[PDB]
């Protein structure tokens, strides 16, 4: 069964190495959630520090790709970091060649074209990661574009990745059935972060301390991550209402 | 003689229609305002093939890029790609270019030199007629020109070129790129140089020319049974 | 030393009413020495005519190059190339040698077999297209051809009138050039007919 | 088993069998011994012949005027690595006008072996080396194994029945380390050592190869009648 | 390394056969039959289309009969995409010969070069051979009218009449029975159709199932004409011979 | 990169089958239904937008792609394989044609270049075939309207109408009943929409259906005036609304 | 099965078995540790004395990158020398262009990306080492550890090789009993203790203690080996604690 | 061209005239010669316009990729990349670049990269054809730890003398102020500076 060792077709028409790469995605046992405001895009991800020897400040699956673009990974860190460096390089090269900031959705297409090549080139193994790219695009506005080992990408109103994605997915699908709109109707990112955390607590049925969470916010003309203290500020606000 | 200037809600390009070989006129009706994208145009001066080839190359790539990114192409993109390509060839592609257009960022006007230098401006002229044109533009350009004003000033800048510069002549081509409108290309916008009726007809009495031999040429594929 | 004036030669192309004409001299020399009085500069691929003046080794090379490309074109497209399309192929092909050019002055003539529209063009040695409505000139007596054409020419000449005009353009321009003449050829081209005439000119 | 087809494959216990089989060619190779004092370093080598018509395989190569090795295993591999060391000694001289440190020779050999143990197509080197040298920090003896592992020792032995000599040196450590400014007594101590690794055959005149280097001694090889003194 | 996954497309069997050539020949055995017949005054190419559908656009369709220049055509049997790669090579090689010598390439020189490309893929490179067999129909002024065949091995031979694809055994017996040397194009047309009409695995042989072509020195004033028959003309020659 | 895979990964098996082409054609079958119908005065290509999540914005994923102003593509099989074939197909229309002749390639020749790209993925070292069948509809001055099918092998065929993927056997029978040589483009969009309802389980509206045409020239879509010979793209993606209008009269 | 015969192949679980096997080569190695102190980092390592014939203090294991970075590793020693060689190229090239000495995070990813590249292809073998490294940059002290997968995180303390479980247990106590931080001269002593303690797992052969350190106050933020009086003071402290 | 940068108490100020010339013809009279390679690292350009644009572009690319990976690069690091390009392509470049930027650690810093592709860290720097006329003036009048208003005056006076005597300089005097406060662009027209 060498049709199961490299990226050639099984008799069924399947690429098993692509399928097994999707399963590496979940190895970290971390759940990620992205939602859009009017003005912003918020990505939350679980942060587990099991070892008391680890420097918790160095444990992250959220990457600042460019000034505009943030990227959360669901997968093992080495494949995550491989993809981060590449996206960063491709983003800076785009700006040099074409005289404008690489849009979130074009980066995602570029990174998904690279992924597709690893599913047709036998010498290259697919990355075991799902890349969630977020910006406030100067044309399309708040944006979420996700990439997988198959070389598939699509735009999202909101999305979730990880072991317990389906629970988070149906929670958000239920909310967008009530509001009937494409985004969280909220002026301040501070209240779209609060929303995202609140709907992750409901869906996963778990509470969160400042250290159990990792947040990314994309406003117009910058992407940034929240410190532990900034999250705590958010947690307080959810509790007091 | 090529020029461009900005007005209230857009940018305009002007060019003469003369091509020279040493001191003779090779062409009296050539188009110096080249298409890059639907709403991005490029005036060409310098080596004619070089200006024609570099605008077609970048215009081809801008189309592939527009398709790839599913976006209207930007002027700063055409600017960067022309300028990086001219720079690579160290002047040997002897193209002098005025780039203008509308994109989602607004309206833009840039000049590009053969060695790969770019300039930003509200009014620009290039080529042998550029000093004639720049004198008119420096006399009459103000902020918030209307379109009727803009087209008058641009066409006056090219006329300065036509009359006063031997390198420039024949007709005025113009291209208007207003925000939220279709760019309009106005080839032979002015025709101020129509050859006067000849004194005589030089049409010869038939048989005037001595002919040694005749023959039919076979241009069809396969004469068949 | 100047490649464009070692061998000599001229080509002139004119449009008429539902016709085009292309004509050339027959001289090939090594400067002052005349060598061949049979060197034709007008070639055709299907119904598209190409005259070429300049360095004779490039005249021959480019003909062999455009027979090759137009043959393949026809085998894939399943149709003869048209004058508009062939003109672009010539320009492409000249500009691809930008920094090592062929030393030629090409001239395309023909009628679009679909539209029936007469078409001529000329080129600099690096592919800049001049698409004239009236006439194109090329070669060592180009100045002399410009003068003759710009005076003699008038639009919408019948086939047998345009023959007389174009012949008189070439013959009188060749006679004021040391490196052109020695005989000449004129192609009268109609949509489904093509006459070729050898002109009796002075042999100096 | 299924993990011995090439040098790019790890075994389930974290082993490189291709390397371990290269290591094995060393054990099948004829014994050689190295040892040093503060003043001199000595190679003694038991050379092997095919039969009684044949010559004895040379086991000692000179690398520069202050450094050379003895080989056990594939000779052609020893040639490649000795050629490489010759060039590294030679580069140091020509560019920096500087005698290559024996510890730096060790590191260069360790990194050349290692490339063959991680990259497909290539094979490990099938040979072990004992490098001796005198440099700016006195007397040195290295042991090279083709895994890449290189070790600075007072004394060692490699090849068939090398465990004999190595135990002798392990006992004599306090005695032979003090043999300063007496090359003949240091060579004796090595000849005696290599004897512990003999069975049936005994040291003859065209059997025994010795090399020495030290304070005022260039690297020089004694064969044939030049080693009779020591039998 | 990657050695584990190499099929080794360019080795001998213990019997001294090239597996991949043989299995390609097996593939080509299942392809629609193509027949070539050479006469004194011309050459016939007939071929059977494999994919019958009522909704296939037939008049713009080419799977079997291609043109290499004005004097040389091929009929394909095998993977059409593989044949199209080789066809484009052959087209260029004839036009490099024309640019070098100022003469149309002799038929044999073109066929040897294609056949040399095919040979290449069987002896070096480790790629799969081209799953294609060609009948070559051509004219030149040295040998006149010529048929040749090539196959994945790179072997080529010349024939008075030949078949490739399905049922060549049956096809070759029927040709050998009815073919005579003093034969003419009109007869060779009738022989070619009759032979497909017998060997075909289809219930009946119809215009929508065929590609058909001729090479005649029966052009005006002793020239050479390649005629790729349009579907209507095939349906006419099917009535004329008496098969429909 | 130490790409040692210089040998074919597609080889003949003893039966004469090319395994990887067959398995790619199996991936095509499992793919959502797409179809093309050629009218006298245009061509229609149509597919279902099978949305992987209701949180996905299916507008951002186009299954129907413009290749040139006058040529359009749709597929059944692996989307990402289609996407890179679209990128390659657009570029080759420029590099091997537009930069030479100053016009866009005719439909057959652009098809021919895509075919070639896929034939290479079937024979080159260290690659699997493309897991897609394309339908390519175009216009060109001298051939008129055309519809082409391209298979993982490199093989292409001209069709009056066809379907590929999931229910293509049923869809192809449906079309064989309904097709004639006197269809107008509006008659072809009607038959396209009918045919595609048979293979669709769920919602059937303008938001779950992607339909495009090769029709008349759209000078209004051009973006610029003053060039009499550029008369505008013949390729047009129908809008969510335009589809729903035709579904009321269905 | 067969999933483990080729590097870069995913098993149906989503695992790369060759990388997991590389880890067994690492677990086989001698014990190495790192300790993050107030202003710097300390690296210690167990060196097994196979034979009396090994010259003391002469087979040095801890390798310096640039002037400010210390690297120690457990497992296949030549794999660790191959990585550091690459490290030295990365830090040179970075200094050449950007002038400043490479920051410890920048350096950590440079190794990270290289080790991860040796899991992407069947034509290469994964690295057979875990690497503990760190130094002092403009933002302060930094300690990292880099597994055969290319995985790496910041640590308060790190440990790998055969004595890792023992070391980690002892490192956690230090973290828990010194929240305000550990001084450089304190960490050196603790490093000696933790290597000795973790020498019960490798107890058959006797060993040689090797310590290095970078400290803003004690070495001017440069990497130095701990030699002479300071080394013996640490060895004596450790010898007193095991008794 | 006339260009300078001056360190003062609060940060640094970049100054330049606006004249671009093709011989004696003024090709552009409102040129912006102050170019951003990062938020608070700017350079002054002199030499071949093509050459220095191509260089500043590559440097902006490099510092943007730097920021993605390692965060905010020091002014020194921007100087080092300019130098690397200038020095290694010295046989094909006519570029004379002044680099000036603000950190909170280092505060205001000026580096000059003359035609050698050498690097020099200076309290102030003058360059361009117009700089020869104001060595005397600037050496006499420069002090360390000037206020913002003093440093605007020093540059306005200095570039004013440079413009008066250099035919290749002229137009408006553009400045860029670089402090913890951020990034303030200034412009001074002829009718102000000429009459100084
Ligand atoms: C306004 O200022 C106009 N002034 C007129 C003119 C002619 O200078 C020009 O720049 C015009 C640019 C246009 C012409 C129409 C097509 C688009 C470009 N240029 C020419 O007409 C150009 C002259 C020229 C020759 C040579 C050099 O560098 C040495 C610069 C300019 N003519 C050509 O290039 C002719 C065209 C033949 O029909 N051919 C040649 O010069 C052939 N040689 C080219 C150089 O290399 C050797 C071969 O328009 C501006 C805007
Ligand atoms: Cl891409
Ligand atoms: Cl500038
Ligand atoms: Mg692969
Ligand atoms: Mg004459
Ligand atoms: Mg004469
Ligand atoms: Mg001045």
């Amino acid at each position: 069964g060498y049709d199961r060792h490299i990226t050639i077709f099984s008799p069924e028409g399947r690429l098993y190495q692509v399928e097994y790469a999707f399963k590496a995605t979940n190895q970290t046992n971390i759940n990620s959630l992205a939602v859009r405001g009017k003005d912003c895009t918020v990505v939350i991800s679980q942060k587990k520090v099991p070892d008391k020897l680890l420097d918790p400040t160095t444990v992250s699956y959220i990457f600042c790709i460019s000034r505009t673009i943030g990227m959360v990974v669901n997968g093992p860190i080495p494949d995550a970091r491989n993809a981060a460096l590449r996206a960063k390089a491709e983003a800076a090269e785009f700006r040099y060649k074409y005289g404008y900031d690489m849009p979130c959705d074009v980066l995602a297409k570029r990174m998904a074209n690279l992924s597709q090549i690893y599913t047709q080139r036998a010498y290259m193994r697919p990355l075991g990661v799902i890349l969630t790219f977020v910006s406030v695009d100067e044309e399309l506005g708040p944006s979420i574009y996700k990439t997988d080992p198959a070389g598939y990408y699509v735009g999202y109103k909101a999305t979730a990745t990880g072991p317990k994605q389906q629970e988070i997915t149906t929670n958000l699908e239920n909310h967008f059935k009530k509001s009937k709109i494409d985004h969280i109707n909220e002026e301040s990112w501070e209240k779209v972060v609060e929303f995202a955390i609140t709907h992750m607590i409901d869906a996963l049925g778990t509470e969160f301390s400042k250290n159990d969470l990792e947040v990314g916010v994309a406003t117009k003309d910058k992407f940034f991550t929240l410190s532990a203290e900034n999250i705590e500020e958010r947690l307080v606000a959810i509790a007091e209402q | 003689t090529i020029a461009g200037l900005v007005f209230q809600d857009g940018v305009i390009l002007g060019a003469d229609t003369r091509a020279t070989n040493d001191s003779v006129v090779a062409d009296k009706s050539c188009e110096k305002i080249h298409f890059i994208a639907p709403k991005i145009y490029c005036c060409g001066a310098g080596v004619a093939a070089d200006a024609e080839a570099v605008t077609q190359l970048i215009g081809s790539n801008i189309e592939l890029h527009s398709l790839y990114t599913s976006r209207e192409p930007r002027v700063v993109s055409a600017l960067q790609m022309l300028k990086q390509h001219l720079f690579k060839y160290q002047g040997h592609i002897g193209a002098y270019l005025i780039v203008a257009g509308v994109d989602p960022t607004g309206s833009h006007l840039f000049s590009i030199h053969a060695h790969g230098s770019t300039d930003v401006g509200y009014y620009l002229s290039l080529g042998s007629g550029s000093l004639a044109a720049m004198a008119v533009l420096e006399s009459h350009w103000k902020q918030d020109l209307t379109k009727e004003e803009a087209i008058k000033l641009a066409s006056d800048a090219i006329q300065a070129g036509i009359w006063n510069d031997l390198g420039s002549g024949s007709n005025v081509d113009v291209c208007v790129m207003e925000i939220g409108k279709d760019a309009e290309y106005l080839r032979n916008y002015l025709t101020p140089n129509v050859r006067e009726e000849k004194q005589k007809s030089y049409k010869f009495p038939r048989g005037t020319t001595a002919v040694l031999k005749e023959s039919i040429v076979n241009i069809c594929d396969i004469q068949e049974e | 030393s100047d490649p464009s004036s070692i061998n000599g030669g001229i080509v002139v192309a004119m449009t008429g009413k539902d016709c085009v004409a292309i004509a050339c001299d027959l001289r090939l020399g090594s400067q002052s020495l005349g060598v061949s009085n049979k060197f034709e500069k007008i070639f055709h691929y299907g119904h598209v005519f190409l005259g070429i003046t300049g360095l004779a080794t490039d005249v021959t090379t480019l003909n062999e190059m455009f027979r090759y490309k137009t043959n393949l074109y026809k085998l894939k497209e399943e149709r003869a190339i048209e004058p508009e399309t062939f003109t672009q192929l010539v320009s492409s092909s000249l500009y691809e040698r930008r920094f090592g050019p062929y030393f030629v002055g090409p001239v395309v003539a023909g009628i679009n077999s679909k539209s029936g529209k007469p078409f001529i063009a000329g080129f600099d040695l690096i592919g800049c297209i001049d698409e004239a409505k009236d006439f194109i000139v090329s070669g060592t007596a180009s100045d002399q051809l410009f003068g003759m054409c710009e005076s003699l020419y008038e639009p919408n000449l019948e086939p047998e009138d345009l023959f007389e005009t174009i012949s008189q353009a070439l013959l009188n321009a060749a006679d004021r050039d040391a490196l052109s003449g020695w005989g000449a050829v004129v192609y009268i081209i109609k949509k489904d007919e093509v006459v070729k005439r050898y002109l009796k000119m002075r042999q100096d | 088993n299924n993990y011995d087809g090439d040098t790019v494959t790890f075994s389930p216990t974290g082993r490189l069998f291709q390397v371990e089989y290269a290591l094995e060619a060393i054990k099948q190779g004829s014994v050689t011994v190295g040892l040093r004092s503060n003043t001199h370093a000595v190679l003694v080598a038991l050379k092997r012949n095919a039969d009684e018509l044949s010559s004895y395989q040379k086991k000692i190569i000179k690398c520069d005027e202050h450094m050379g090795l003895s080989l056990a295993g594939l000779a052609p591999d020893a040639r490649v690595l000795s050629n490489y060391l010759r060039q590294q000694c030679n580069y140091s001289s020509l560019v920096f006008n500087r005698k290559l440190a024996v510890e730096r020779a060790g590191h260069l050999l360790c990194d050349k072996a290692q490339k063959n143990t991680q990259s497909y197509g290539g094979r490990p080197y099938g040979v072990g080396l004992l490098i001796i040298g005198y440099d700016k920090s006195g007397a040195h003896l290295l042991e090279f194994q083709p895994s890449g592992n290189v070790t600075e020792l007072y004394g060692t032995a490699i090849g068939a029945r090398s465990q004999g000599a190595k135990t002798y040196l392990e006992r004599t450590l306090d005695t032979f380390i003090k043999i300063d400014g007496n090359p003949d007594e240091l060579i004796k101590a090595g000849v005696e050592a290599i004897s512990q690794s003999l069975r049936d055959e005994s040291l003859t005149v065209d059997n025994l190869s010795i090399a020495i280097v030290g304070k005022d001694t260039p690297f020089t090889i004694y064969d044939g009648e030049a080693v009779a003194k020591y039998i | 390394g990657s050695r584990r996954y190499d099929s080794r497309t360019t080795i001998f069997s213990p019997e001294g056969r090239l597996y991949q050539v043989e299995y390609a020949l097996e593939s080509i055995s299942h392809a629609g039959t193509a027949i070539g017949i050479m006469a004194s005054d011309g050459i016939v190419l007939a071929a059977e289309r494999k994919v019958t559908s009522t909704l296939l656009e037939q008049d713009t369709s080419t799977e079997k009969l291609y043109k290499l220049n004005d004097k040389i055509a091929v009929a394909v049997a095998g993977l059409t995409a593989d044949a199209e790669i080789l066809i484009n090579t052959a087209r260029i090689h004839a036009q490099n010969y024309l640019k070098t010598y100022n003469e149309d390439i002799p038929v044999e020189i073109l066929v040897r070069r294609l056949s040399d490309i095919k040979q290449g893929y069987t002896q070096h490179g480790g790629l799969r051979p081209f799953g294609v067999s060609f009948i070559y129909a051509g004219y030149d002024d040295r040998y006149g009218y010529q048929l040749y065949t090539s196959n994945p091995s790179g072997n080529y031979t010349g024939w008075k009449a030949i078949s490739v694809g399905a049922n060549t055994s049956a096809a070759q017996t029927l040709l050998q029975m009815d073919y005579k040397d003093d034969m003419k194009v009109d007869d060779a047309i009738e022989l070619a159709l009759k032979t497909l009409s017998k060997t075909t695995d289809s219930s009946a042989l119809t215009y929508d199932r065929l590609e058909f072509a001729t090479i005649r020195k029966g052009a005006n004033d002793g020239e050479v004409y390649q005629k790729i028959f349009k579907p209507q003309e095939i349906k006419d020659i099917l009535v004329k011979t008496g098969i429909t | 990169m130490t790409d040692r895979y210089s040998f074919s990964l597609t080889t003949f098996s003893p039966s004469g089958k090319l395994g990887q082409i067959d398995y790619a054609l199996t991936a095509v079958k499992q793919g959502v239904t797409s179809l093309g119908i050629k009218a006298t005065n245009g061509v229609v290509i149509a597919t279902e937008k099978k949305s992987s999540s209701p949180l996905a914005m299916s507008e951002t994923l186009s299954k129907v792609s413009l290749l040139t102003p006058d040529i359009g593509a749709v597929y059944s099989g692996m989307g990402p394989d289609y996407r890179v074939l679209v990128d390659k197909s657009r570029k080759v229309a420029h590099t091997s044609y537009k930069r030479i002749y100053g016009e866009y390639p005719p439909t057959k020749l652009l098809v021919s270049e895509v075919a070639k790209i896929m034939q290479e993925a079937t024979q080159s070292g260290g690659v699997r075939p493309f897991g897609v069948s394309l339908l390519i509809a175009g216009h060109d001055e001298f051939n008129g309207f055309s519809l082409y099918q391209v298979d993982p092998s490199g093989s292409y065929f001209p069709w009056k109408a066809t379907a590929i993927g999931k229910g293509s056997v049923a869809a192809k029978t449906f079309l064989e009943k309904r097709w004639n040589d006197e269809l107008e483009l509006e008659d072809a969009i009607h038959i396209a929409l009918l045919t595609l309802k048979e293979s669709v389980e769920g919602e059937f509206n303008g938001d779950t259906i992607e339909l495009a045409i090769i029709g008349d020239e759209n000078p209004d879509l051009l973006g610029y005036t003053g060039i009499p010979t550029d008369k505008g793209p013949r390729f047009r993606k129908l809008t969510s609304q335009e589809i729903n209008d035709r579904l009321e009269a269905l | 099965t067969g999933y483990d015969l080729s590097n870069s192949v995913f098993s149906p679980d989503g695992r790369n078995f060759q990388v997991e096997y590389a880890v067994k080569a690492v677990e086989n190695g001698t014990t190495s540790i790192g300790i993050k102190c107030n202003d710097g980092v300390v690296f210690a390592v167990e060196k097994l004395i196979t034979s009396k014939l090994l010259v003391p203090q002469k087979n040095v294991k801890i390798q310096v990158v640039d002037r400010h970075i210390g690297c120690v590793y457990s497992g296949l020693i030549p794999d660790g020398r191959h990585l550091v060689n690459r490290g030295r190229e990365e830090a040179a090239s970075f200094k050449k262009l950007y002038k400043t000495p490479i920051p410890i995070p920048a350096f950590a990813d440079r190794l990270g990306q290289y080790v991860q590249a040796h899991t992407l292809y069947n034509s290469v073998r994964p690295f057979g080492v875990s690497t503990i490294f760190g130094g002092v940059d403009k933002n302060g002290a930094h300690l990292y550890m880099l597994e055969p997968s290319g995985s790496y995180w910041g640590y308060k303390g790190a440990a790998t090789g055969k004595g890792r479980q023992s070391a980690k247990a002892e490192l956690e106590k230090l973290v828990d009993h010194h929240p305000e931080g550990l001084s450089a001269r304190e960490a050196v002593k603790q490093a000696a203790k933790i290597i000795y303690l973790a020498h019960e797992d490798n107890k058959e052969k006797d060993f040689e203690l090797e310590i290095s350190w970078c400290s803003l106050s004690e070495t001017n933020g440069l990497h130095k080996f701990v030699k002479g009086d300071l080394l013996q003071e640490a060895i004596d402290f450790a010898q007193k604690e095991i008794n | 061209t006339s260009i300078m940068a001056v360190t003062f108490k609060d940060g640094v100020i970049l100054g330049a005239d606006s004249r671009t010339t093709t011989g004696a013809y003024i090709a552009n009279r409102v040129t912006d010669k102050l170019t951003r390679v990062h938020d608070k690292i700017w350079c002054c350009r002199s030499g071949s316009a093509a050459d220095t644009q191509a260089i500043a572009d590559i440097v902006q690319y490099h510092l943007e990729l730097y920021t993605s990976q390692y965060g905010t690069p020091s002014t020194e690091t921007a100087a080092s990349v300019f130098k690397e390009l200038c020095y290694e392509n010295k046989d094909n470049l006519t570029a004379g670049i002044i680099v000036a930027g603000y950190d909170d650690k280092n505060k205001g810093e000026v580096y000059t990269i003359p035609l050698g592709g050498s690097v020099h860290k200076l309290p102030y720097a003058i360059a361009g054809s117009g700089s020869t006329f104001i060595y005397g003036y600037c050496d006499k009048n420069f002090r360390e730890n000037m206020s913002k208003e003093e440093t605007v005056d020093f540059i306005k006076h200095s570039l004013s003398q440079a413009i008066k005597w250099d035919g290749s300089s002229g137009g408006v005097i553009r400045m860029v102020v670089l402090t913890a406060a951020g990034v303030e662009r200034l412009i001074f027209y002829p009718d102000e500076y000429e009459q100084l």
